[PDB]
RNA sequence: UCGGAGUACAAAAAACCCUCCGAGUGAUUUUAAUCUAGACAAACCAGUCAAAAUAACCAUAACAUCACUUAUUGAUCCAAAAU
């Protein structure tokens, strides 16, 4: 990914950010398919999905949001921690 | 029979399982739904030494919900 | 052919009740490893 | 090679909290003919006493998690009586601070009808809203 | 062919002659008290309780504690009826609770919570996560002592950790402190443990922190047998559970033979079987307190299994079993047209000699 | 069923039965519920859905119509755009 | 007493209808259906008798 | 298919491949009664091609 | 069932009077 | 022709120009969707239930109810109506 110079440099950043989940340790970036028999729909796939995850990170406007059945008790459970450390004593 | 754990209750009275597992049939009590007047009723007049039982069919659960397995390791 | 028979047959009636003998004398020598693994309760004891 | 990397195929989890948090847990679906649903993860108890106010929260297995009741002698000793609609609020609130102690953060009640009007059941879920324990428990995932 | 029941039947006490004599129920409330008094008795038939795993029904708990402290319960109940007198006596108590306008000092109640019955309701939330199962087995301990772990996140701010709570590893990243009360008379010993998260083996648990021979309420000035090291959950399996222990000595105990290195991360020496090593000082250790929390995936892991352990990051994923289908007929009869596609192996088509 | 014509005396074939059913090359039939339009507004939802199922027909039946029909009817198309195309072959059939 | 079959229409301008058996001495009927068309309920309104 | 009979000669891709070459390779059977209207290629072997 | 030894568990009309309904045509007060 | 009770005493089935009750629809509004695992029943044609998933609306909402509720019903072709 670091050194993929046919991306921008806000886009190449961009990418680490949201596909932090997908990147190796060596910083090799890796995507997967498993859909079609056929080893050419199976890359075709690839570059489609390719296209798109840079294609969405490349535009500054671009930043969807969402609501889902799990980000609702995300949400909560992460309200509810938040209520056992408003404690504000000196630590270690 | 009355439905009992993991077992449905269709609109004509039917009985089905909804886990796969072992049938089991079971002798419990009865605490009938306070919305209907006729049980409650039933209830309400039976002397303070009396428990409705009444016989309940069981599905006890065979295969787990489900296992974690290694799909990838970066 | 039937003494065969009734020397297999003898044999197997034996040899399912030695069967059985095995499996109480485990069940009992198991019984008692428990007793013989577990801690030494300290509970109320330490101050008994 | 790295004898760290050595990881086995299957992971075998033995947190019994881990599918329940998870929301993958099966719920004991059923009954119909009889109440309460026993379709929950954690139910919330109260038991109103003629003497003292109990409030429970209970697994499917029948154990009880985290209580509160007014018989504790910290509670008895900062109400004026136990038997009051002041009583059953410090209770729910009580209770509701032991749940976030004790990571339980969702909880199904099902009240009686008559005592879904009751004065002190309708504010005692009131502290437990503001207590930061949620009631309705989220649906299981392919349920 | 009837046969004789095999103890007493459940309505026989009551007398059938002579209804209206014997006293209803009248209300609803009472026979649901009733009926859950008479769901929890160990009756001769077949029962839920029996088939859906009530856990060996009564099981012989082993006590490995500190015994109950002893309080006289003849001047305890004059001082506790005498110090409610002084607030029932209150009239202005009584113009509160009236109008219902009155509120508590929780954190009053929790301080004494924590002292009275504090011990037997962590006992029960230990049970209830299945630790004693996991440590001792059978055996249980009631957390006598109490003990408070906190993690220091921000410049002040201090996350608590009591029973059965949720940290992230985030907060957890750094060493936690532990305050408790004793004198300095004795030794206690702290240890930390990934109850779940090991790799190879199930049946066994890392180790995060031993501090070993502590003097009094100061952890630090303990002597410290195996470093600090932050949760590391996997990706896939979440809420992991660690386990604070505390145990109390009488003697210097020689605790050299599970000394680890200092910058030690090989996972393979943090392998750890509390029963075992609880086996080994059963006699000069003795449980005494109790803390643990739940802890799932967050970013922070990852720079643990990279720049710490050097380890390539392992992902984990929830796999459910593949659905049940009958065995297929030659002739599917009254069956609709998708029954062929239950047992189609793939959806690209597949041609055979063209 | 004419066994034998009067005039090429080859077989003949049933008008009937292809004008309602349908002969995948596996040697299923293909056919509609009875009674899927008539009086709808009188059956409930799940049965309306029932009777616009597209069903199977048993061994007696599916053998009852291949001598009904000659066999011109049991041959291999390959139509464009067939929806049922698919369905022609069986597959992972373990007697 | 006998009672009137009758086709109602949508209002959403899709054409769906669905027939309802009504009472001879009412008046028209108006129903709150859910045509599927457009995944959202709509007004119906009697349009034509069928069958009595 | 299409592979299998470039391997055993029984087409040859120097000279062009048309309906006619195919049939007189016995590689596809075209019976104009039956409402056939040519050959279709269909993509079983597009990896090994 | 009749064979079992839990049978008749149920029985419940033996606790609770008949309560005659009051009948429309057999509607008195029979003291 | 269709349903309920007895004959058919305890899983199912079981006959008579056998003994007794009924049905060939009303009332009301909660106007009741789409799609699919697995099963009961059955010579066939028919009949029944139904998780998950999607939409509808408390914004993580599917059993129309009551009258012994069980029966309140008719296959192709063909005809008429918007399809
Ligand atoms: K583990
Ligand atoms: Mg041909
Ligand atoms: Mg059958
Ligand atoms: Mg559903
Ligand atoms: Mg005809």
């Amino acid at each position: 990914l670091a050194s993929a110079d046919w991306i921008a440099e806000p886009v190449r950043l961009k990418l680490a950010v949201k596909h932090k989940n997908r990147i190796n340790r060596s910083g090799e970036l890796i995507l997967t398919s498993e859909c079609s028999r056929y080893q050419f729909r199976n890359l075709a796939d690839c570059l489609q999905k390719l296209r798109d995850m840079i294609a969405e990170a490349s535009q500054p406007a671009k930043e969807p949001s969402r609501e889902d059945a799990e980000l609702r008790r995300s949400r909560i459970e992460n309200m509810n921690r938040e209520r056992l450390r408003k404690k504000r004593i000196s630590s270690a | 029979w009355h439905p009992g754990a993991h077992v449905g209750l269709g609109k004509n009275k039917c009985l089905y399982a909804l886990e796969e597992g072992v049938v089991r049939y079971t002798k419990e009590v009865y605490v009938p739904n306070p919305s209907n007047s006729e049980a409650v009723d039933l209830v309400t007049r039976l002397p303070q030494g009396a428990v409705l039982y009444k016989t309940f069919v069981h599905v006890v659960p065979a295969k787990p919900e489900g296992t974690f397995k290694l799909v990838a390791m970066l | 052919k039937f003494a065969r028979r009734v020397v297999l047959l003898s044999q197997e009636m034996d040899a399912g009740l030695q069967a059985w003998q095995l499996r109480q004398q485990e069940k009992l020598q198991e019984e008692e490893g428990k007793q013989k693994n577990a801690l030494k309760s300290k509970g109320a004891l330490l101050q008994n | 090679p790295v004898e760290n990397e050595a990881v086995a195929p299957e992971f075998t989890n033995r947190n019994p909290r881990n599918l329940e948090l998870l929301a993958v847990a099966r719920k004991e679906r059923g009954w119909g003919t009889v109440w309460p649903s026993r379709e929950f993860w954690h139910r919330l108890r109260v038991i109103r006493t003629q003497h003292h106010i109990e409030a429970l929260v209970e697994h499917r297995n029948g154990q009880v998690v985290v209580s509160a009741s007014t018989r504790e002698w910290a509670i008895k000793k900062h109400l004026y009586s136990t038997r009051n609609v002041v009583a059953c609020e410090s209770v729910g609130r009580v209770l509701a601070e032991r749940c976030l102690e004790a990571g339980i953060n969702f909880m199904v009640y099902h009240p009686t009808p008559w005592e879904a009007a009751s004065d002190s059941i309708k504010r005692l879920q009131h502290a437990m809203t503001e207590g930061g324990v949620v009631l309705r428990e989220p649906r299981r995932i392919y349920e | 062919r009837r046969a004789a029941p095999l103890g007493p039947m459940p309505n026989e006490d009551i007398d059938v002659s002579d209804l209206e004599r014997l006293k209803k129920y009248r209300s609803f409330d009472r026979y649901r008290r009733r009926a859950e008094q008479e769901a929890r008795k160990p009756h001769w038939w077949r029962t839920y309780r029996e088939h859906f795993g009530e856990e060996s029904g009564p099981k012989d708990r082993v006590d490995i504690g500190l015994p109950p402290p002893k309080v006289s319960r003849t001047q305890q109940l004059l001082e506790r009826k005498q110090a409610l007198r002084e607030l029932r006596a209150n009239v202005e108590e009584e113009r509160a609770a009236r109008l219902q306008t009155a509120r508590i000092p929780l954190e009053a109640v929790r301080a004494e919570w924590e002292r009275t019955c504090g011990p037997y309701h962590k006992q029960r939330l230990a049970e209830y996560c299945g630790l004693y199962r996991d440590l001792f087995h059978g055996a249980t301990f009631v957390p006598r002592v109490p003990l408070h772990v906190a993690y220091a996140v921000g410049e002040d701010d201090l996350m608590p950790v009591y029973h059965g709570n949720e940290v992230t590893p985030t907060e957890a990243a750094q060493a936690p402190e532990v305050t408790y009360e004793a004198d300095e008379g004795s030794l206690w010993t702290l240890l930390l443990t990934n109850l779940d998260g090991h790799l190879l083996e199930p049946d066994a648990e890392y180790v995060h922190w031993l501090v070993t021979n502590i003097p009094g309420n100061r952890v630090t000035e303990g002597q410290e047998t195996c470093p600090y090291l932050p949760p590391f959950p996997a990706r896939g399996s979440g809420f992991h559970r660690f386990a604070f222990l505390l145990f109390k000595q009488d003697k210097r105990i020689d605790f050299s033979g599970d000394t680890r290195p200092s910058p030690c991360y090989q996972l393979a020496q943090r392998t750890f079987h509390t029963f075992d090593f609880y086996k080994k000082h059963q006699d000069a250790m003795t449980p005494a307190g109790l803390a643990f929390f739940q802890c799932r995936w967050d970013d922070s892991v990852t720079r643990v299994f990279h720049q710490l352990l050097d380890m390539r990051e392992p992902v984990f994923e929830f796999v459910r079993p593949p659905p049940y289908h009958p065995k297929q007929k030659r002739f599917p009869h009254r069956q609709p047209l998708r029954y062929l596609d239950r047992y189609r192996d793939s959806h690209e088509p597949t041609y055979g000699i063209y | 069923v004419t066994y034998f014509s009067s005039r090429k005396g080859k077989r003949k074939t049933v008008k009937a039965v292809i004008y309602r059913f349908l002969r995948l090359h596996s040697g299923l039939w293909l056919r509609r519920k009875a009674g899927y339009k008539k009086k709808l507004w009188k059956k409930t939802a799940a049965r309306k859905r029932r009777l616009r199922e597209f069903v199977f027909c048993n061994k007696t039946q599916s053998k009852l119509l291949d001598k009904m029909t000659t066999s011109f009817w049991k041959r291999r198309n390959w139509y464009a755009d067939d929806p049922y195309q698919k369905y022609q072959d069986r597959t992972n059939l373990k007697v | 007493s006998k009672t009137i079959l009758v086709k109602m229409m949508s209002q959403a301008g899709t054409g769906f209808s669905f027939n309802t058996k009504r009472s001879r001495l009412r008046e028209k009927l108006t129903l709150l259906h859910y045509d599927p068309v457009v995944k959202k309920k709509v007004l119906f309104v009697e349009q034509k008798k069928i069958r009595s | 298919r299409l592979q299998y009979l470039i391997d055993l000669g029984r087409v040859d891709p120097t000279q062009p491949i048309d309906l006619t070459q195919l049939v007189n390779g016995r590689g596809v059977t075209i019976q104009p009664s039956k409402r056939d209207y040519g050959v279709q290629l269909v993509e079983e072997g597009a990896d090994t091609f | 069932y009749r064979s079992k030894p839990t049978h008749g568990i149920g029985r419940y009309k033996h606790l609770v009077k008949a309560q005659e309904p009051k009948k429309k045509k057999g509607k008195v007060e029979v003291r």
